């Protein structure tokens, strides 16, 4: 199979920036006879499904602007941006076209660099309504933070609880360019009951010290 | 405008089978090559199938290799994926896509995709749950412990979308957990009701849960 690996994973940009984008294949995708290189770029913006950008390496497709430029071949690709803007936010793959099976590398994914910004916590005892369930989730909000790299532990009374804990982030915002976090614990309502202090806490960049949110029974 | 659309995605079980279609208008369906290229849960692409514009040649990874056929009927402008012996692995959004002529090929005017789910737990509708904290204060609204996907959901019937998070669901012990927060100035709430609408399509259910302070 010929194997596409991208590179970078994800590329931290300021608008106005030229960037580049590689895309190496395991074997040439160069056609000799009809002189092509027969690789592919697709840009997936959130929530719509990729849309072909430029083919045979250098072509671009109707309505791509030509701030964006293919170059490359045999079997190194770059897709250059001249100037990025915020609409290019999103995840660009490129493409074997030439030979089955037809394969995509990982795709590399364009995030908007931002000032930093520290996370609003916000805390949560489980709703009564779940206690019925016969189960307790607490939920931690770490919302509108900068950068997406982050760290939370839950305590107990104190101690760290590792099981139960289920985070789910967002993309990064398209208003103001920032990212946030839920982290969920769930427990069950007869462990709940017998401890008095619920910790969630974040360390971030924009502190040396974990930002720290509590509510005791 | 040339137009593809995806149809059949469902809940399957393993082992089970599932045909999805492609409806395609706006174009002659018979003078292009037709593929279905699918996008897993952790966002990789993976091509699935390719046929040729008669439908004489047929392609497919290994994968799927006899698992999964691909058909058309160029009379009825409609495109097969035949999925049978399926796999936990098969899980995706599943897309059909045109294959461009004059050699440019490739996968293009991809339609919004079908979802398919191939597992063994059952449809389970959500348990909704306020989240009120005992200038802003953010609100939440949980929604655990359903399957299959999607479950939709708004704030005050979409009037609130600024300050609103609403987190990707995360799959524990076959099972979803959604969450979403919503951050409004202390004159809001509690005076004006926010209220936490979900919908979870394969339950048949609707709830839209108040959130109240006490």
């Amino acid at each position: 199979d010929i194997v596409m690996t991208q590179s970078p994973s994800s590329l931290t940009v300021t608008a106005g920036e030229k960037v580049t984008m590689s895309c190496t294949s395991s074997q040439s995708l160069f056609n000799s006879g009809k002189q092509k290189n027969y690789l592919t770029w697709y840009q997936q913006k959130p929530g719509q499904p990729p849309k072909v950008l430029i083919y045979w390496a250098s072509t671009r497709e109707s309505g791509v602007p030509d701030r964006f430029t293919g170059s490359g071949s045999g079997t190194d690709f770059t897709l250059t941006i001249s100037s990025v803007q915020a609409e290019d936010l999103a995840v660009y793959y490129c493409q074997n076209d030439y030979s089955n099976p037809l394969t995509f590398g990982g795709g590399t994914k364009l995030e908007l660099k931002r000032a930093d910004a520290a996370p609003t916590v916000s805390i949560f005892p489980p709703s009564s309504e779940q206690l019925t369930s016969g189960g307790a989730s607490v939920v931690c909000f770490l919302n509108n933070f900068y950068p997406k790299d982050i760290n939370v532990k839950w305590k107990i009374d104190g101690s760290e609880r590792q099981n139960g804990v289920l985070n789910s982030w967002t993309d990064q915002d398209s208003k103001d360019s920032t990212y946030s976090m839920s982290s969920t614990l769930t427990l069950t309502k007869d462990e709940y009951e017998r401890h008095n202090s619920y910790t969630c806490e974040a360390t971030h960049k924009t502190s040396t010290s974990p930002i720290v949110k509590s509510f005791n029974r | 405008e040339v137009q593809l659309v995806e149809s059949g995605g469902d809940l399957v079980k393993p082992g089970g089978s599932l045909k999805l279609s492609c409806a395609a208008s706006g174009f002659s369906f018979s003078s292009y090559g037709m593929s279905w290229v699918r996008q897993t849960p952790d966002k990789r692409l993976e091509w699935v199938a390719t046929i040729s514009n008669g439908g004489g040649y047929t392609y497919y990874p290994d994968s799927v290799k006899g698992r999964f056929t691909i058909s058309r009927d160029n009379a009825k402008n409609t495109l097969y994926l035949q999925m049978s012996s399926l796999k936990s692995e098969d899980s995706a959004m599943y897309y059909c896509a045109r294959r461009e002529r004059y050699d440019e090929n490739g996968f293009a005017y991809w339609g919004q995709g079908t979802l398919v789910t191939v597992s063994a737990a059952k449809t389970t509708a959500p348990s909704v749950y306020p989240l009120a904290p005992v200038s802003s204060v953010t609100l939440g609204c949980l929604v655990k412990g359903y399957f299959p996907e999607p479950v939709t959901l708004t704030w005050n019937s979409g009037s609130l979308s600024s300050g609103v998070h609403t987190f990707p669901a995360v799959l524990q012990s076959d099972l979803y957990t959604l969450s979403s927060s919503v951050t409004v100035t202390s004159s809001t709430w509690p005076s004006q009701s926010i209220t936490c609408n979900v919908a979870h399509p394969a339950s048949s259910t609707k709830v839209d849960k108040k959130i109240e302070p006490r």
